[PDB]
């Protein structure tokens, strides 16, 4: 399961192990981002590997009692991910599993207001008998928007798709939104608009059968 | 009978019993920890040692296990003789003598095998025996230099009171904080190599000067006389010799370790229907002592 | 140095045998440790099992009765055969090089150590999804743009995960920004790439986006103009 | 701990009946110093 923890931008971060050790004690640190290749933070209880910067430090154990814990100093937007400990020690066996994942949530990030763009069906797809509008929505934060849709000015609610607030590399987040339509439906109407509501404000963003 | 489980190769136990409280009528399962060495079979059954053959008695946790110098002392109308003689075998006339009225300080040191912290010879090293020929007599060689041993128990054990009764507390292993280790002692490969080349010295002078002079390990018995027993910190320690003991002599950093295992439950003596759990002893142990004589049983090249 | 690269179906039927590759590049095989690795939506990273330097098998006991890691020297490339698959087992599957570490505390003449493994470089990852559900091609629907302009492409009905976008084979990079897949309620992905565009340019350049589904073999283009 | 109760001693030490025989009673003692004192 998932521990919670947050700490500020450029503050220091003290992940705890989720298992302490028994023995002495050699652990390893990866770095989760959902999606992606895990990342080697620490491998000996304070070795680096090449290519980590000095601002993630592992506790080494001088003397037993002293447990072990990851340390984030100058935390940055890009350490928003799952921390593991991967704990061996001489008395456990072979410890098969890593860590709980601590999700490292970075608070004070810069609030940036999202990017609508909505594409109307193309002819082909419309010479094809089905239409769909796609309304992109990216570059907000915090990653957490709703969107609706609107046929002239009335609600649509029915047969709509959104995608769950993704992350970019530019550790802001980018969201999908398809309204699927008939060919006929989206002819009909004089106009098809996507307000998007992110933080507290919407953004309006309209297209036309022109 | 006692529940015991192995401790997470397999010597040391880890064993739940029901135990009498403080009240006559109420019971506790209680655990405690306990060496190979001091339980025996019938989650696996087991039972202390002793309870088949003897009743036991926990030793005061306040006493200490250390020799102090001892003085004998005759009384008024009787005195005791010395012997100044820096080359003086076990018999025979003393051609330097002087009278005391003490000894000097004597530490009653119960060890085997490695006479333990006590006092040096003179001169050369001495060996004596009553009829060195007569190989059941144990000869007792005692060293000029010592040649330095350190032990140590390096588990960092835990003391638990458990109250069995108004007033009576056994005090068992509550468990290991840390490392699970071997305990051992180390002497000095070379400094124990000198020491039995002076002692090979002195074996030829009444065995040959062409014979072959060879070292082995105990050939049987109990653990008290196969092994180095002794006390270290508290705790009875029973290290195996095979390494320091192995070696032939012809006619013309360095360390030695020995694998040591520490048993509770000891008869001190050959004392029959008595036994004695010493109990536990917090912290890290290690003692630093020499060994200054030694106790030899040829075999009758 | 050393890099992988995994591959396989991407997509196994319940109850078959999930085959899996991973050749690396830049060393030796046989003289390194390897894991697999596996993290589920919502999971944590789970450790299959490793294979040695030595090629020792030692599995984790979650699995075990279904995992046989083997390896060829021939090649660079060593496989992973997760049997007898389940819903569950629907991850992405990552390839990557343990190194051992000795972890001596006492004495290393009794034994008093305890050995750890580390990996240090990993693999991109490989999407398995399991499904009775056949596979199926998409079909890029292009998205026409009207200072700054933007266009895309619209990958309707897909399955399953993923597809991969590129915009003049590899030329247009700048810009691209391709977005997270939506599962629809009938069962299928539909994906859509855009590209910020100069205004000026929309008449002159030619743009065409390159979207290829790999459990369907499917390769198609599409052309965006207004 | 119907109410129930302990002998207050029960978890500090053992307790040993005074034999009902010997008395309580403050009888004269003398204190005397040996030969030579
Ligand atoms: C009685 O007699 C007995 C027997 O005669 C005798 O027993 C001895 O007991 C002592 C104490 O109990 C034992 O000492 C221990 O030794 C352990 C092993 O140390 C050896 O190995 C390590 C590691 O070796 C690998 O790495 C180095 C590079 O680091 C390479 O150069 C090596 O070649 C090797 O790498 C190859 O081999 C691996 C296999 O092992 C392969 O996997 C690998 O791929 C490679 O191929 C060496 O570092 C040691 O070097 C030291 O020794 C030389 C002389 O040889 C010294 O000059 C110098 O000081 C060197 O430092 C050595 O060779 C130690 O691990 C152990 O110390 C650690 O553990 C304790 C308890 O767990 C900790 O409290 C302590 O702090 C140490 O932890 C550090 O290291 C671990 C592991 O790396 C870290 O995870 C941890 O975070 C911590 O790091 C900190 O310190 C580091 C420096 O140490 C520092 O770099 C970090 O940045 C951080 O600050 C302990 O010392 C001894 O082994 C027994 N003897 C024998 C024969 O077993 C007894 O003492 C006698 N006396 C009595 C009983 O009174
Ligand atoms: C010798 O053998 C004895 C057994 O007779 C051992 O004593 C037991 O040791 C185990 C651990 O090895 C103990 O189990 C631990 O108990 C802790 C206490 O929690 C209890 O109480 C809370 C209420 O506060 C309950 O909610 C809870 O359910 C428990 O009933 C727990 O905190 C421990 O939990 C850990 O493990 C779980 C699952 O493994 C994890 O999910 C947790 O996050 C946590 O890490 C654990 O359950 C047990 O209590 C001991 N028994 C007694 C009677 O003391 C000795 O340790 C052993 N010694 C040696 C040297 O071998
Ligand atoms: C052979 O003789 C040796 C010395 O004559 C013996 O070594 C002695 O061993 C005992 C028990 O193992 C030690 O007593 C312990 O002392 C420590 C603390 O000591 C330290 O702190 C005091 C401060 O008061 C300081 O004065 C000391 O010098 C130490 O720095 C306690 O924690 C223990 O509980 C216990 O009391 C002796 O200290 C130790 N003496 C020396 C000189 O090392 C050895 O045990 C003998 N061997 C045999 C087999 O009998
Ligand atoms: C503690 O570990 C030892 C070591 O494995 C166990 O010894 C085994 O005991 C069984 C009997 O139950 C024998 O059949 C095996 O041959 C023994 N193996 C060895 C290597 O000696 C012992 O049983 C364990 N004790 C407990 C309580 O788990
Ligand atoms: C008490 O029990 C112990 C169990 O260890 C007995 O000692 C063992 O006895 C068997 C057979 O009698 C021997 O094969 C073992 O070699 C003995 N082991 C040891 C360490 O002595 C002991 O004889 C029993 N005592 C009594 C009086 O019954
Ligand atoms: C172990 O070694 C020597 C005895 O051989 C002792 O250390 C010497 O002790 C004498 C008298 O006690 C002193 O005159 C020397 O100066 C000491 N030498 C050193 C280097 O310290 C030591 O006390 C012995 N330990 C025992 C007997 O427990
Ligand atoms: C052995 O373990 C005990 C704990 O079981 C250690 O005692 C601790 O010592 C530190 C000081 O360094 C104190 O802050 C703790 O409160 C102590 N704990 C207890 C329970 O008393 C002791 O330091 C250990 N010794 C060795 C040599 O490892
Ligand atoms: C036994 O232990 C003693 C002390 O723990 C060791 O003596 C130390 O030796 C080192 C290395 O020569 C010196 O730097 C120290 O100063 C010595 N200590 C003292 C108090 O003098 C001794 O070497 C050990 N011997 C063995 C065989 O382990
Ligand atoms: C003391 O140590 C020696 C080795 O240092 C042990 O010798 C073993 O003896 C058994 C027979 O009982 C053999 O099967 C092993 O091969 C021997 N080991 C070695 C390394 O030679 C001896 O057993 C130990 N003493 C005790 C009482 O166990
Ligand atoms: C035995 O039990 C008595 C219960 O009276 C304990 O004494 C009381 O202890 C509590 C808290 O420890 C105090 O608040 C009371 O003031 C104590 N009363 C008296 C009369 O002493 C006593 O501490 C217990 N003894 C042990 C060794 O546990
Ligand atoms: C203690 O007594 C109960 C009574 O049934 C028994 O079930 C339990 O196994 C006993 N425990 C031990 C350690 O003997
Ligand atoms: C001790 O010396 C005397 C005379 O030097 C000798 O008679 C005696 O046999 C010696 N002791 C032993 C055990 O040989
Ligand atoms: C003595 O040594 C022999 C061979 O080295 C070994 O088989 C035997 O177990 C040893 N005995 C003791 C008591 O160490």
């Amino acid at each position: 399961y998932v521990r919670p923890l947050s700490v500020a931008l450029g503050e220091t971060a003290s992940i705890s192990c989720g298992r302490q050790a028994l023995g002495s004690r050699a652990v390893q640190w990866y770095q989760h981002r959902p999606g992606q290749a895990p990342i080697l933070l620490i491998y000996n209880n304070q070795d680096r590997p090449s290519g980590i910067p000095e601002r993630f430090s592992g506790t080494p154990d001088i003397n037993f009692g002293t447990r072990a814990t990851l340390t984030i100093s100058g935390v940055e937007a890009g350490d928003e991910a799952d921390y593991y400990c991967h704990m061996w020690d001489s008395r456990s066996g072979f410890s098969w599993s890593f860590g709980g994942a601590t999700r490292l949530t970075v608070l004070g990030q810069p609030k940036a207001a999202p990017s609508v763009t909505l594409f109307p069906p193309s002819s082909e797809e419309l010479q094809a008998n089905k239409a769909t509008l796609v309304c992109l929505i990216s570059d907000f934060y915090p990653g957490a928007v709703t969107v609706a849709w609107k046929a002239d000015s009335s609600p649509v609610k029915a047969g709509v798709e959104t995608t769950t607030p993704s992350k970019q590399s530019n550790n802001k987040y980018a969201a999908s939104s398809y309204l699927s339509l008939t060919p006929m439906q989206w002819k009909m109407h004089k106009s098809y608009s996507c307000q998007v509501t992110h933080e507290g404000s919407t953004v309006e963003k309209t297209v036309a059968p022109t | 009978t006692l529940q015991c489980t192995n401790v997470t190769r397999g010597e040391l136990k880890n064993c739940s019993f029901n135990m009498t409280t403080e009240l006559r009528d109420k019971k506790q399962k209680v655990y405690s920890l306990f060496y190979r060495l001091d339980v025996v079979q019938i989650n696996k059954e087991y039972r202390l040692i002793n309870c088949n053959t003897s009743a036991i008695t926990q030793a005061c946790p306040k006493v200490s296990f250390e020799p102090i110098p001892i003085h004998y002392c005759a009384p008024a109308g009787f005195a005791i003789l010395k012997c100044k003689d820096k080359k003086f075998n076990g018999t025979g006339p003393c051609p330097s003598v002087s009278t005391v009225q003490c000894t000097h300080g004597i530490k009653p040191v119960v060890s085997t095998q490695l006479l333990l912290n006590g006092s040096l010879a003179e001169e050369e090293v001495m060996i004596r025996s009553e009829n060195i020929t007569n190989n059941a007599k144990n000869i007792l060689v005692q060293f000029n230099t010592p040649v330095q041993i350190n032990c140590t128990r390096p588990n960092n054990n835990t003391r638990k009171s458990i109250r069995i009764g108004p007033g009576q507390a056994f005090y068992a292993t509550g468990d290991i904080i840390g490392d699970i280790r071997q305990a051992h002692c180390n002497v000095s490969k070379a400094t124990w190599n000198e020491t039995l080349g002076k002692v090979v010295k002195q074996l030829r002078k009444h065995f040959g000067n062409n014979t072959i002079i060879r070292f082995a390990n105990s050939s049987g018995g109990d653990l008290e006389v196969t092994t180095h027993s002794f006390n270290c910190g508290g705790e009875f320690f029973y290290c195996n010799t095979s390494g320091l003991f192995n070696s032939t002599w012809i006619s013309n950093n360095d360390s030695i370790t020995l694998p040591c295992r520490i048993k509770q439950i000891i008869n001190m003596w050959q004392r029959i229907g008595q036994a004695m759990y010493a109990p536990p002893i917090q912290g890290v142990i290690r003692c630093v002592s020499n060994i200054t004589g030694l106790i030899l049983t040829r075999d009758g090249t | 140095q050393v890099q992988l690269q995994e591959s396989g179906p991407g997509l196994v039927k319940p109850s078959e045998t999930l085959s899996l590759t991973c050749t690396v590049s830049g060393g030796s095989i046989s003289n390194y440790y390897w894991s697999w690795i596996r993290q589920s939506p919502g999971k944590g990273l789970e450790w299959i099992g490793y294979i040695s330097d030595s090629e020792s098998t030692n599995y984790n006991p979650s699995l075990k009765s279904r995992v046989i890691i083997s390896v060829d020297t021939s090649k660079n490339q060593l496989s992973l055969k997760l049997n007898s698959v389940t819903a569950a087992d629907s991850a992405i599957y990552y390839c990557a090089r343990a190194q051992q570490g000795k972890r001596i505390y006492g004495m290393v003449s009794f034994g008093e150590f305890f050995y750890y493994y580390y990996m240090d470089v990993w693999g991109k990852g490989t999407t398995v999804t399991v499904s009775s559900a056949s596979t199926k091609g998409p079909s890029v629907f292009p998205l026409a743009p009207s200072g700054t302009a933007a266009l895309g492409c619209l990958v309707k009905d897909y399955f399953p995960e993923p597809v991969t976008v590129s915009w003049n084979s590899g030329a247009l990079t700048s810009g691209v920004h391709t977005f997270p897949a939506v599962l629809q309620s009938s069962g299928l992905y539909s994906l859509s790439s855009v590209v910020t565009v100069p205004s000026s340019s929309l008449g002159t350049q030619t743009y065409i986006c390159n979207v290829n589904h790999k459990p369907s073999n499917t390769k198609v283009d599409k052309k965006v103009e207004p």
